[PDB]
RNA sequence: GGUUUGAUAGAAACGGGAUGUAAGCACCAAGGCAACGAGGUGUUCAGUCCGCGUUUACUAACCAUUCGUUCCUUUCACUU
RNA sequence: CCCUAACUGGAGUCCGGUGAAGCUUACAUUCUAGUGCACAGUCUAGAGACCUCUAGGGGGAAGUGAAGACCCCGUGGAGC
RNA sequence: UGUUCGGGUCGAAGCAGGGCUGUGAAGUCCUGUGGACCGUUCACAAACGAAAAUCCUGGUAAUAGUAGCAGCAAAGCAGGGUGAGACUCCCUGCCGCCGAAGGGGCCAGGUUUCCUCGGCAAUGUUCGUCAGCCGAGGGUUAGUCGGUCCUAAGACGUACCGUAAUUCGAGUACGCCGAAAGGGAAACAGGUUAAUAUUCCUGUACCAUUUAGCGUUUAGUCUGACGUCUCAGGGCAAGCCGAGCGGCGUCGUCGCGCCGUCUAAGCAGCGAACCCCGUGGAGAGCCGUAAUGGCGAGAAGCGGGCGAAUCUGUAAUGGCACAAGUCGGCUUCACCCCGGGACCCGUGAAAAGGACAGCUAAAUGUCCGUACCGAGAACUGACACAGGUGCCCCUAGCUGAAAAGGCUAAGGCGUGUCGGAGUAAUUCAGUUAAGGGAAUUCGGCAAAUUAGCUCCGUAACUUCGGGAUAAGGAGUGCCUGCUGUGUAGACAGCAGGUCGCAGUGACCAGGGGGCUCUAACUGUCUAAUACCAACAUAGGAGAUUGCAAACCCGUAAGGGCUAG
RNA sequence: UGGAGGACCGUAAACGGUAUUGAUCUGCAAAUCAUUCGUGUGACCUGCGUCUCGUAGUGAAAUGCUAAUCUAACCCGGCA
RNA sequence: UUAUGCUAUCAGGUGGAUGGCUCGGCUCAAGAGCUUAUGAAGGACGUGCCAAGCUGCGAUAAGCCCGGGGUAGGUGCAUGGAGCCAAUGAACCCGGGAUUUCCGAAUGGGACCUCUCCGUAGUGAUCAUUCAUGAUCGGGAACGCUCCGAAUUGAAA
């Protein structure tokens, strides 16, 4: 064979890969270097001669495999964490889920009844002011103090 | 950075551009003047008399 | 890709078609006497003075 | 003054006749409209379309397809070129 | 230094060393309904390795060239 | 650092290819002393020295780079 | 040069060597070479004699087959080709480099380096059959991409005036230019070439004027049209997970791993927030937000209007191995829409254009650019230069806070001298080092120590802000099973088991303290020997001036400060 | 809760240029490279455009910078 | 055959001195002496069968037309191929014409750019007492006239 470059560099713009993925069968060398055309290459490419070799990817079984231990909780020490925390958990989404989780609950219970307005504003004020770590939190007060409205 | 080859890096525009009058790349493209010729600064022709020695 | 305008862009193409080879037949018209040429050049030396 | 020098006859510029259009160099100094006058006079064919390149020889192409059918194998029959 | 009238170097095996008990298999394993399961024990001073030695011609130390003649010549101690 | 050692990669060393530049009046294998513009490979008297090549660090060639930026002088300049 | 007398193709001048004469400057002759001119008497002239000027121009040595062709960065090997010739050119495999740049797109700049064929005298730091080199030929297609249009700081032209005068000069008036990253009328997907492609072809669109018809103002408003920081909501390119389907890989055992499983503009439909309109009447207070907040000057609640990104259908019979081509879920930056808040100390452009009255049908839409590089070889620095040059509102998986560092995709590359026997000494850059631990040195220079995250704890002094990560202590891996917060992504925490010398195991990653001088601090600087205590700074003080001012520029006309 | 600051750490993003008085010093380079360092939401850095210049400009002021030239640039002329 | 070398000559290479030749230069003398809006000089780009530079020319593009001299060759520097032209008198020379792109006094506007916009097809600016028309602009080796106007240097400062 002369030079080939020139076919493989057209059956890469062709196949539309890079030029390294380009394979041109070793024992066809004549077959390809009379290719000078876009019709002979993709004819060599219908015919097997020329062809884009698989990309090989980055396999990602061992990263999911510790996905699901992490989602389990483990493989997450301290030993594993290096950014701070702050960086690792935001503390403005903290609040911002905590107090619309509260949010949602006195409206919840204001709508379904167990609430009324004077006693809600007060909640809604204390909610604000953190008074209650989350929904478990205000429920157990709200049950401790007898707030619901039961009948 | 170096007054020399680090800061002469830097040289890809023109302060001149190619005269209509004269054809010498001397057309000053901020003050519109030919240094060459004069175009766009007079009608005549840029001329000094020393452009060359005293004749004697 | 820079935009030159219709002259500019017809002078490089006057400075390209000027970087050429004195003729084999001038050659053997002048005896090797004029063999030589004043403005052949290469692309990436000193540019032209010309755009 | 004709636009139209002569028809333009490379490979390239033959492949447009199996497209019924026909490449021209013509003068650099004409426009579109000069050259698809200059053209329809010159050969009696309507011109359905012009498109002009430059080159850097200094010249001016132009492509220009023709309206009817097998205008352009006739034009170049007529000139020689077929 | 050795060069078949030979252990010079290498291979193979063994001796003497380095490391630390290989892979697979089985049992156990905190637990998990299970799937699994870090790891432990046995197989197993194992597995792997040796720019050291010994034994051993098994392959390679073969084939040759060159000087010890001033070179051509018969200014020859020679031979067609 | 006492006080250095071993090792790694790149140079160097050896081989193939490519291939510059800088010192140079000449000669030149020197060493000691004296002499001499009082700091000599060359003069004078001694002492040494067979030639060529390779590697190596720089004693000397008051080594090379450079009409001393210190000092003075010039009825030479510049700025303040 | 005048003049006298000559020599020469039977060989003039010149050149190399030699003989003779003359003290010598030099002359003459001989041999060879050379191929057409040269002398001589008496006189007259001069651009008339070189060994030197760190002399000038040209040529050429020693140095010398020496230095260099070594940090880039792990750089190549096997087999087969091509060729006269192969480390170096081509193919396959293996092994490697970059992989938030060395990949992709593109400004300025380059100007044909782009593609094909044929070559190797020079270039390429070696070779070369290769090439950005040499020769021949080819290649750039636009109403929709830019320029073109608009104006910005600010130029230029004409007029006036000044000036001895001008091509010189400030201002005014009228014009005109000024942005390939500001504003902006409109096009998408696929295919085609060796090189062009929102430009050519196929399909499906859209915009502007103009003409003809059909109808007409609401007119002066809005838009174009805007700073910095911060935050909510929604969407989405990319990314990730599960199932089906179709390929490829692996297959010592297992059944996993990878790739694909597609679909543009246009057209039609819905519309979140904000805002507005109608009801309503809310306080020993109610309603909200992430937060600030809102409310009888009219809250909540209830209806309506206006109104996004995007999404849904269509565009469907396009491209794909006419191989599949079907579904769900999560997340979502760094991109799009929308809204809130804070700051003033720069209060953060203008104009064109567009909308508010247009619908239908024909014609027209000229000109310029368009290849390719955009850089450790296409620019610039004399170079195929380790510098510099617009950058991207460019970048995939794991680890991780992360675009850090490491290992990998895609894509781009092995591209710029080889070989080599211990390849000595020495040297550039690294690894390690018993015991001592600054005894070295001007000086701990250099090197070493520490290092992430979590938890405990944190002094003097202080301008009350800080000092502060002060200091000083403890934990950290893997596996099994869980708890809590949250809509979720995820985050935090617990119990038990367990291995090693060592669990932020690599990568990454402060050493700390005490006593003084000095400057308050952040900042600026001798580009190329000085990053300092020097300059600046806020703060303090003083001085002039009431504006036809103080101060300053110009010869003037007239200007800066001063839209004060 | 909130998210201010010529606040802090920190990127071979960008800008700068401390120390090695390292490499280099006929260099990759008429000042660059490696490691180590300072700033890194602001008196911030930077593109493009535009303006201010020779007894003049510009300068957080060193006589720094004004095209490798600065205690008065460069070109030509006075000039042999 | 003692190498590496040294000295002299000879042969060759490199190189381009010397000699000779020279269509060039320089100086002096005598002549002659303006040109452009009827668009100059100058520049850009194009123009040759093979043509890259210079030269000439201008899309009629190393050239076209007419008259005279010249007459058998011509096709520039520049004898290469192949053609073409020429006895219908070419080439060449003298005189007179035509064509003569864009920029340029440059002059419809703008020019970053030598092109581009409107095309209403272009008297740009300043002027001349009929508003028919006309003048000026740029160039020229030196010389000429008017006005503005240094310093080095010498005086040994």
């Amino acid at each position: 064979m002369s030079d080939l470059s020139n076919q493989r560099k057209l059956a890469s713009k062709v196949l539309g890969c890079g030029l390294d993925r380009v394979w041109l069968n070793p024992e066809a060398s004549e077959e390809i270097a009379s290719a000078i055309t876009r019709e002979d290459i993709r004819g060599l490419i219908e015919e097997g001669t020329i062809k884009a070799k698989p990309v090989k990817g980055v396999s990602r079984g061992r990263a999911r495999a510790l996905a699901a231990k992490r989602k389990y909780g483990h493989c997450k020490g301290h030993g594993s964490r290096k950014g701070k925390k702050g960086a690792r958990t935001p503390k403005k989404e903290q609040w911002i889920k905590k107090i619309r989780a509260l949010r949602r609950r006195l409206k919840e219970l204001r709508a379904d009844g167990a609430l009324d307005k004077s006693v809600y504003c007060r909640l809604y004020r204390k909610a604000k002011g953190g008074e209650y770590r989350s929904v478990s939190h205000l429920n157990s007060h709200l049950e401790s103090e007898k707030l619901l409205k039961k009948e | 950075m170096s007054k020399g080859t680090s800061s002469m890096g830097k040289r890809q525009k023109r302060t001149h551009a190619k005269c209509r009058r004269c054809g010498s790349v001397s057309f000053n493209v901020h003050t519109k003047q030919c240094t060459s010729c004069g175009f766009g600064k007079t009608s005549r022709m840029r001329t000094y008399k020393w452009q060359a020695k005293c004749k004697y | 890709m820079s935009h030159n305008m219709k002259g500019q862009k017809k002078r490089l193409a006057k400075a390209h078609k000027q970087n050429t080879r004195v003729p084999v037949w001038v050659i053997v018209k002048t005896n090797r006497k004029v063999v030589s040429h004043p403005r052949r050049r290469h692309w990436r030396r000193r540019s032209l003075d010309v755009k | 003054m004709s636009s139209i020098n002569y028809p333009f006859v490379t490979e390239k510029a033959m492949m447009l006749l199996d497209e019924n259009k026909l490449q021209f160099i013509v003068d650099t100094r004409s426009n579109k409209k000069q050259i698809l006058e200059d053209v329809e006079k010159m050969y009696g064919f309507k011109v359905k379309s012009v498109r002009t390149m430059t080159t850097m020889k200094g010249m001016k192409k132009a492509v220009l397809a023709f309206e009817e059918p097998e205008a352009a194998h006739e034009i170049a029959t007529r000139i020689g070129l077929m």
